[PDB]
C-alpha cells in the first residue's frame, strides 16, 4: 500500500537533522528500530554498502523505501499472526493466559505443567502483568 | 442461549441439496472441524441436485431467483436476482462479458433450455406458469407468465428454447427495449459441448479443531519445536507451525484464496457428493467467505455442520457471531474471520463488523512505536519529538526476559510515564492540526490506563507529581524507586 | 421578490433564538450573513441542544421518518431516500467517517425521546400507536405514510427500529426484519451524541470599513500615508485581510477574518442557551469549489439586522450584486463557479463582470516577429491620454490584420476563424469606445495596410484628425 | 427470403428526410454503392428537413424523442429520451457541460422556441399538447401537456421561449426539484448566432463496388503492379493497393474516423441534400459506425439504400448481418465491419456479436508458432509470473517433454518454400507437419497437468490438428491412420513410414 | 500537470527559427514577454546563470520548461487579484471607475482628492478610455 | 501492450538456458521469428551490434524490447490485411478460392485466365488444400 511508505517517511521526519532527508548509516537502525523491524546489524552493513556505495554514507530515500522493499515479501505474516493471537486468546478479552497458552499447547499434543506455561507466559510477558497482549505477542513472534 | 434454527428446518433454509448436507455430516464428524456454508440459491438447488454443474471463480455472473431461467447464471444480469440494480447489473453483464472473452473456450453462453420437469418444479416453486400457446413464423410458443412486469417468456415446442422481450412501456434497467430474444445462460465446456451453470455451495468458514490442524504438522518439524531448551523460541516456533499449517493461506489459480488443508477440504467435500450420484462434477470451488476481502458478502443465514455432525442455522449476522464465539473461537478450533472485517472492503467498500478481541484490549494497553508511526502516516491523510516512539519502543522491550514481574512492573511503570511526559508537552507546540490534539490526549488515556493498570497490581496523577523534570539524567528513575518502597 | 422577517426564517431552517442573536453580530460587524438551507426536521433538534456535524462527517441529514433530523448510518434513510447512487455515496461517507475518524465519530441507536415524538407528529411526520409484542418486549410502531419502510420504537429504552414491508424490497437490493435505526454521533467527554445539520454559510459580505479594521494600522501607513504605486499598495492590502483564504483543519478553506466572524456566530448562539457547542463549522460556500452546492434559497441578514430569503439561484445573484459586490461590502464567488466543479462536476453559473464586458485583447520575411502582438505597452503611462486612444486604436488596427486576414488562406477551420473573425469584432469596439469617446467602417478606408506600420503611423496619426 | 421493408415503409422508419433519402438514390445508383443508416431520431427529421444544424462528435449530449424539445439536443439530459436514467443522464449532462466548455465559443446552449409550426408539428406527432392560458408575474404563458409525470411544461407568448419545471410532489432522477425555468438546447456558433441542434445522419456503413475503388487507384501505381513478372507480386501488389485505396483509413481532427473514399462519400452525401434545400451544413458529420470501436451502437433497425437505388431497412441485428452477407460481402463489394465486434468494447464495454468467416474456419486450421506462443502468454496471466524454467516446487526437474518443439512445429507447417512442391507434395507433407506438432503435444499431456488446463489449451490445439490434417487427408483418399507412426525414435525415422501409410 | 504546462508548448512555437524547438537566449526574454512576463535585461543572465550550468547558448524547450518551472510561484497569485478587481468594480460593467477606485479608497480611510483618484487610473490606463479593465488591471500587479 | 508486451518477454523465455535471459544471436533469429516475424540474416547482425555491444553479444529482455519495439510499428498493418481477406471470401467459408480471386482481380480491372488465377492461389497455398486460407493469406501478403 501507499501507507507503507508514507509510514517509512513519518520515521525520516522524526530524527533527521538534515532536512532533505539523507541520513546516514549510523541512524538508520533509529528508524527501523522504533519502526516494527529487528534486522541484524550485519545485514545492515552489506546492504547499505550495496544500494549505497556512492562513496557519501548519505541514505537519502529510495536508498531506505526501495531497500525496504525486500523483508516485507517474507515475514509481513503481520497479518497471520494477530490471526493466531486470537486463536490462544479464547475467552477474547484481548491478552493471552497461561491458561489459554495451555490449552493451545495441550490440544497441539504438548502437556506443560501449570508450572511451564507459567514460565513460557512470564518469560513472554515484557510489562510483568502476567499476561501477553498482541503488542507483547507480536514482539515474542518478531523479534 | 440464541434463538436459531436446527435440523431439517435448517436444512430447507440452507438452499443445500439434502444428499449433498447428509454426506458433508460425516465429513465434518471425521475431521472435527465446523463446516459453515454461505446461502444458495433455493432455486438452484433442484439444478445442483439434477446434476447441473456450478460456477466457479471464472463466472462472477449471480445467479437468477425468478422467472424462467431462475436458477441459471443469465448471459443478461438484468434476468438474475440483481434484478434492477442498474450498476450491479452492469457489472453482471461486465463480468458474464469477460468470462465469454477472458476464458473464450472455457466458458460460453447458451440458449436456455427449459426442459418438460423444469417447468413442474418452477410451478411448484411459485415462479412461472405455462400459459396460451402462440405460433410465430410457422412455430409454436407457449407464454410463460410471471410476476414481473418488465419481460414476457415464451418457450419453444421443438427445443423447449425459452426467449424473452421488454413489456411494451417498460424499459429495461439499462435502458433496452427489445423483442423476442433467447434467454442466454452462462455455461463451461465440457468434452467439447456447452453445459449450462447454475450455483455452487459457497463455504462461509472451516474451522476445525486445534487436533486436527496437529495432523497437518509433520512429525519433525513439530518435535524439533517441541524438544527445545528455550523456552521463546519455543513459543514462537510452535505459533509459526500453527500459522504455516493452520492460519497461512495462499492464492489458488482457481479455486480464491484459501490454505492448503482447506484445497483438501473441498477436495473431502466434493468427492463427497460425486459418490452420492452429483455428475456435475465439484460442487464446491473455491476458499471461503472469510478470503474474500475484496467483496465480502454479509449474510443473515449462515448453514452450520459442526463436528457431531448436527445441523445449524443461524438466523442474523449477530447470531452468526455469538455462534463462531461460544461454540468455535473460544472452544479449541482454529478460526480467523475475513481481515476485511470492521475496516471497508476494498472492491463493494463494504464495512461489515467483527468482535476483534484486540481492540477491546486497545484501550488499557499503550501502543508500540511501529503503532505509534502507522497512526502518523494513516493519520496523515486529512492533512519535533521522536522520543515517544522510543519510549514506546523501550516499554516493550523484548529484553525485560531476564527481570521479574515486580522489576518489570516497575520499569514498565516508568517507561511509560516516560511517554506520557514526552508527550505532555507535545501538546504544548501551542496547538497543530487539532485531529492530532486528541491522537495523544486519546494516548495519554492509553498509557494512564495501563500504568494505573500496573499499580493495582501491585501498591496515576497523584505519583505523576514525583515529576522528574530533570534535563536529562537517570536520577529520575531514582527517586521513582523511592516513591514506591 | 425576496422574503422577510419571521417568514424568511420560517423558511431558512435557523433557529430563531439563533437567528435572533445572529442580527447583533451582523450590525456590530456591519457585515452581511448568508446562509445555505439548513434541514428544518433539525432546526428544533439543534435548539434542544443537539450536536452538529463537520466536515469530518459528509453523511446526508434526514428530513423524514423518525431519523428526520439527524445523520442516518443507513443513507438510504435520509434526504436522499431512494436515488440508489445517493444512498451508496453517502453510506461511503459515513463508513469513511467511522473509521477513518474512530473515537472521534461514530453511530448509536437512534432514541426518540417523549418530546421528539410529540414535534415529529406535529411535522407530521410519525404517528404513534398500536403496541406490539415479540421477543417478549413492548414495542408501539411508529407510523409513517412511507411505503419501503416499517418502523417502531421500544419503551423500554425508546430505540427506534425499522424493517422492510411485506416483501417490499428497497433500493440497494436489501430487505430486512426489525433491525436497529443507528445515527451518526461524535464523541463527547467518552460519551457519544447523535448529531444534526449545522449552519452553512453561504457566504459572509464583511464591510470594507471592516477589512481596514482587521488590517494592522503600523503596517498600513507603510504604503498609504503619501509614498505614492499606492493603488497596489491597499490592494495587495485588501488582498490579504480580505480576499485570500487557506485551508484549515476543521473549518475547510477559510480566511483569518472569517475564523473569527465565526467564532462570534458560535459564541453568540451560547449566550442562547445552546449546550451542544458550534453550530457553524466550516467555511463559506464560496470557498466550496471542490463540490459547489446550487442552493434556490438563501437565508440573508443584511448588517441592519433583517431577514432576507432568496428564492431562486437567479434572484440571490441580483440581491448580492445590488447590496453587496456593489455596496462597497468585500465579496467574491466561489471560483468554480461558470467551470465544471472537480469533484461533483457542477456546472454553476454566476454574472462574472471580465467577461460581460469581454471586448478586448491579449495574449528573411518579417511579420511573425516584431510588435504586432504588445497592444499592451506598460510604456504607454507616459504618453499623452489622447495619444494613448489614439497609438490605441492603431495598435487595435495594427492587429487588424497581424495575419489575421490569412482566413482565406487555405481550409482554417470553425473557431480559429469564429474566433479571429470574433476577436475582430472584439477589437472594433474596443477601438470604437475610443473613437466614440470623442471622435472602422465610419470610414476604413481612409485606412490603406500595405506599407510598414512606421509609414502609415504618420498617414493614420492624421487620418482622424 | 430476408424479411426486410422495402421502398416507403422502410424509409418512413429510417428517420432520414425522405427528400433526403431519394437524393441518396442517386449516389448510390451512380458510384454504385450501398449505402447503410444507423437509425435517426423521428421526432429530428422535421428539424433536419427544416434546415435545423446537425451535431458533430463535439457534442455528445442525447437527443431528445419526448415533450416540446423532441428532436433537440436539451441541456439537462433528463429532458433527453434518456429520461429516468439516472447514470445515463449523467454521463449525458456531463457531456454536455464539457462542451460548453471544452470547445467554448463554438458549442453553447440557448433557451428552446418552438415556432408556431413546430407546435404544429408535435400535436400531430402526438408529442405535446398545446394548454390553456397562465399569467405568471406578469408575463403570459400557454401550458405544453406531455403524458410526462416528473415534468410540467409551459410556452411563452412573447418570445416563444418554452419552459419546465418539477411537477407537485414528484422529484428528478438527480433528486432535484425546482420551479418554472427555461429548457436549454445545445446550439453551435454559426456565423457569431447561436445556433440548435438535432440529429445527424449517423453511417452505419457504406460498402463501394469493388470497382467503384479502383478508381480511388491512381492509373499509375495499379500499372507498375500489374505490368510486373511474379503472380505471387502481381496478386500481393493489388491486395496492397485494395487496402490503400479502400480499406485503410485514419481518424481526421473532426469526421472521428474515416477513410478516404468516405470522406468523399460524405462530401457527395452532403452536397446532395443541399441540392434539395438543406441550409443547416452538413447532414453526416462523420464516419460509419464501423468504426466506432470504442462505444459501438447495436441498432436494431439499419436503413439501407443500396445500388440499385431501392431502400430497404433491416428488423434485427441478425437480419442486417445476414443483409450484409448476401448482398454485400458476398457479391464484390469493399466491406469491412467494426473491430470491436466480438471483442469487448473499451469504452461502454459493449459486446457486439458479428459473423466472422475467418473464426467460421478456425476450427479446422491449425494454430501459429505465434497463434500459439501468444495462447501461453495470456494463459499466463490467469496464473503468476517467475520463471518458466521450473515451473513446480521440485527443483530436481526443469523442462517438459517437447516444450518448445511444439511451436517449431507449427511454423514447419506453414512454410512458404512449399511453393516449388506439388498439391499431392504439399498436402502429404504437410499432413505429416501437422501429425508432428501434434505428437510434441500429445506428449506433453503425459507428463504432469501442471497448471489446471494449460491441458484445456492442449486438448484445443490437438482438437484443431486433427481438424486439419483429417482435412488435407480427405482431398486425397487420422488416429487410425496414427498408431501406424512411431515417435520414439527420431524425425530421421519416422518420415520414412508415412510416406507409404498415405498411398 | 497539463494546464500547469501546456501554457508554454503553446507559445514556444510562434518565436522560434529553428525546426526542431531548439532556441537561444535570444529571444529568452522575448517568449516570457510574450507569456505574460516582462522581465528586464538585467533579469536574463542572473538567472540562467545557476539551474544553466551549461552556458551553450542554444536553449530548448526540455529547459525552457524546467526554467518558468517554480517562477510561477507567488506570482501565480493571479487568482486574489482578480477577486481583488471585482471588488472595485461596484457596478459590475468590467471596468474601474474614479468614482470607483475613489469609493473603494474613500472606505479604506484613505482619502484621497478628487484629483489625485483620476491620476492613479490613468497611471495603469492604457486605452484612455478613461476605465481600466482586468488585462490593464493585471498589468498593475504583474508589475 | 499489457499482452503485447507479454509476449516478447513471454517467448523469451523459451530457449535460453542460461537464466539470466541472455539468448545467443543465433538462438535469436530462432525467436525472433518464431513469433511474427521473419526478417533477413541481416537485422541478425545489423542490429546486434548496435544496442548489443557487451563484448559477448548476448541478449537480455530490455534489449529484446528495445528491437522488437522497432520494426513492430508498420506491422500493425495486421488488421488491415485480415480485413482484406474477407473482401476476397464472398462465400465466407474463411478461405479464397481459385474462383473469388478473379473476381476480385477482374473487378479491379486485371483480367486473367483460368491459368493465371489458379496459378496464384496455388502460390499462396501452402497445406495444398486447393485454396487460401488466413494463415496463408497472411504470410504471403506480408512475409
Ligand atoms: N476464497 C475466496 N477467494 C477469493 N475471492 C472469493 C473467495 N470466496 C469468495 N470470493 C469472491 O466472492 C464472490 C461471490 O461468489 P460467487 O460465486 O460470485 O457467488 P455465489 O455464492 O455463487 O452467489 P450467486 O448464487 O451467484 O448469487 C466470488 C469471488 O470474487
Ligand atoms: N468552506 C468549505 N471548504 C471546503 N468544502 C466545503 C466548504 N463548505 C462546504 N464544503 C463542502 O460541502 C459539503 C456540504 O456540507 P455538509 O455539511 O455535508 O452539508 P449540510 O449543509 O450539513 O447538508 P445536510 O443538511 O447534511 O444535507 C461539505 C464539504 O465537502
Ligand atoms: N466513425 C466514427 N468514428 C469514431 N467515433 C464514432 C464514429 N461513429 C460514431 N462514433 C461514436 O459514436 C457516438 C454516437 O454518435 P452520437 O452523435 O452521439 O449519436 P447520434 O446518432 O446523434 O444519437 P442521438 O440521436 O443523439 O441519440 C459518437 C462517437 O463517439
Ligand atoms: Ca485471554
Ligand atoms: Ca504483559
Ligand atoms: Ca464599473
Ligand atoms: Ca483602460
Ligand atoms: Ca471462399
Ligand atoms: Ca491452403
Ligand atoms: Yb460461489
Ligand atoms: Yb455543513
Ligand atoms: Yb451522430
Amino acid at each position: 500500500t501507499e501507507e507503507q511508505i508514507a509510514e517509512f517517511k513519518e520515521a525520516f521526519s522524526l530524527f533527521d537533522k538534515d532536512g532533505d532527508g539523507t541520513i546516514t548509516t549510523k541512524e538508520l537502525g533509529t528508524v527501523m528500530r522504533s519502526l516494527g523491524q529487528n534486522p541484524t546489524e550485519a545485514e545492515l552493513q552489506d546492504m547499505i554498502n550495496e544500494v549505497d556505495a556512492d562513496g557519501n554514507g548519505t541514505i537519502d530515500f529510495p536508498e531506505f523505501l526501495t531497500m525496504m522493499a525486500r523483508k516485507m515479501k517474507d515475514t509481513d505474516s503481520e497479518e497471520e499472526i494477530r490471526e493466531a493471537f486470537r486463536v490462544f486468546d479464547k475467552d477474547g478479552n484481548g491478552y493471552i493466559s497461561a491458561a489459554e497458552l495451555r490449552h493451545v499447547m495441550t490440544n497441539l499434543g504438548e502437556k506443560l505443567t501449570d508450572e511451564e506455561v507459567d514460565e513460557m507466559i512470564r518469560e513472554a510477558d515484557i510489562d510483568g502483568d502476567g499476561q501477553v497482549n498482541y503488542e507483547e505477542f507480536v514482539q515474542m513472534m518478531t523479534a | 442461549r440464541i434463538d436459531v434454527l436446527k435440523g431439517e428446518k435448517a436444512l430447507k433454509a440452507s438452499g443445500l441439496v439434502p444428499e449433498h448436507a447428509d454426506a458433508f455430516k460425516k465429513i465434518a464428524r471425521e475431521l472435527n472441524t465446523y463446516i459453515l456454508f454461505r446461502p444458495v440459491n433455493k432455486l438452484a438447488t433442484n439444478l445442483i441436485k439434477s446434476g447441473v454443474a456450478t460456477k466457479g471463480l471464472n463466472v462472477h455472473g449471480k445467479s437468477s431467483d425468478w422467472g424462467p431461467v431462475a436458477g441459471y447464471i443469465p448471459f443478461d444480469q438484468d434476468l438474475s436476482k440483481k434484478h434492477g440494480q442498474q450498476l450491479a447489473v452492469e457489472k453482471g453483464n461486465l463480468e458474464n462479458k469477460k468470462s465469454i472473452t477472458e476464458h473464450e473456450g472455457e466458458i460460453g453462453k447458451i440458449p436456455l433450455k427449459l426442459d418438460h420437469l423444469r417447468i413442474e418444479e418452477l410451478k411448484e416453486n411459485g415462479i412461472i406458469l405455462k400459459g396460451k400457446k402462440e405460433i410465430d413464423n410457422g412455430k409454436k410458443y407457449y407464454l410463460l407468465e410471471s410476476n414481473n412486469q418488465v419481460y414476457e417468456f415464451r418457450i419453444s415446442d421443438e427445443n423447449n428454447e425459452v426467449q424473452y422481450k421488454t413489456k411494451e412501456g417498460k424499459i429495461t434497467v439499462l435502458g433496452e427495449k427489445f423483442n423476442w430474444r433467447n434467454i442466454e445462460v452462462m455455461a463451461k465446456n465440457v468434452e467439447g459441448v456447452l453445459k449450462p451453470l447454475t450455483a455452487d455451495y459457497d463455504l462461509f468458514a472451516l474451522a476445525p479443531s486445534l487436533t486436527e490442524i496437529k495432523k497437518q504438522i509433520p512429525q519433525k518439524e513439530w518435535d524439533k519445536v517441541v524438544n527445545t531448551p528455550n523456552s521463546l523460541e519455543k513459543q514462537k516456533g510452535v505459533t509459526n507451525l500453527l500459522i504455516k499449517y493452520g492460519i497461512e493461506r495462499k492464492p489458488d489459480s482457481t479455486k480464491g484464496t484459501l490454505s492448503n488443508w482447506q484445497k483438501q477440504m473441498l477436495d473431502r467435500l466434493n468427492e463427497a457428493v460425486k459418490y452420492t450420484g452429483y455428475t456435475g462434477g465439484d460442487v464446491v470451488n473455491h476458499g471461503t467467505e472469510q478470503d474474500n476481502e475484496e467483496f465480502p458478502e454479509k449474510d443473515n443465514e449462515i448453514f452450520i455442520i459442526n463436528p457431531e455432525g448436527e445441523f445449524i442455522l443461524t438466523k442474523n449476522w449477530e447470531m452468526t457471531g455469538r455462534f463462531i464465539e461460544k461454540n468455535i473461537t473460544g472452544k479449541d478450533y482454529l478460526y480467523y474471520f475475513n481481515r476485511s472485517y470492521n475496516k471497508i472492503a476494498p472492491g463493494n467498500k463494504a464495512y461489515i463488523e467483527w468482535t476483534d478481541p484486540i481492540t477491546k484490549a486497545k484501550i488499557n494497553t499503550i501502543p508500540t512505536s511501529a503503532e505509534f508511526i502507522k497512526n502518523l502516516s494513516s493519520i496523515r491523510r486529512s492533512s519535533s519529538v521522536k522520543k515517544i516512539a522510543g519510549y514506546l519502543s523501550d516499554y516493550y522491550n523484548s529484553a525485560n526476559h531476564i527481570f521479574s514481574q515486580e522489576k518489570k512492573r516497575k520499569i514498565s511503570i516508568f517507561r511509560g510515564i516516560q511517554a506520557y511526559n514526552e508527550i505532555e508537552n507535545v501538546l504544548k507546540s501551542k496547538q497543530i492540526a487539532p485531529e492530532y490534539k486528541n491522537y495523544f490526549q486519546y494516548l495519554k488515556e492509553r498509557i494512564t490506563n495501563q500504568v494505573q493498570l500496573l499499580l493495582t497490581h501491585q501498591k496515576f496523577k497523584l505519583l505523576y507529581k514525583q515529576l522528574n523534570f530533570t534535563e536529562n539524567e537517570t536520577d529520575n528513575f531514582e527517586v521513582f524507586q523511592k516513591i514506591i518502597d
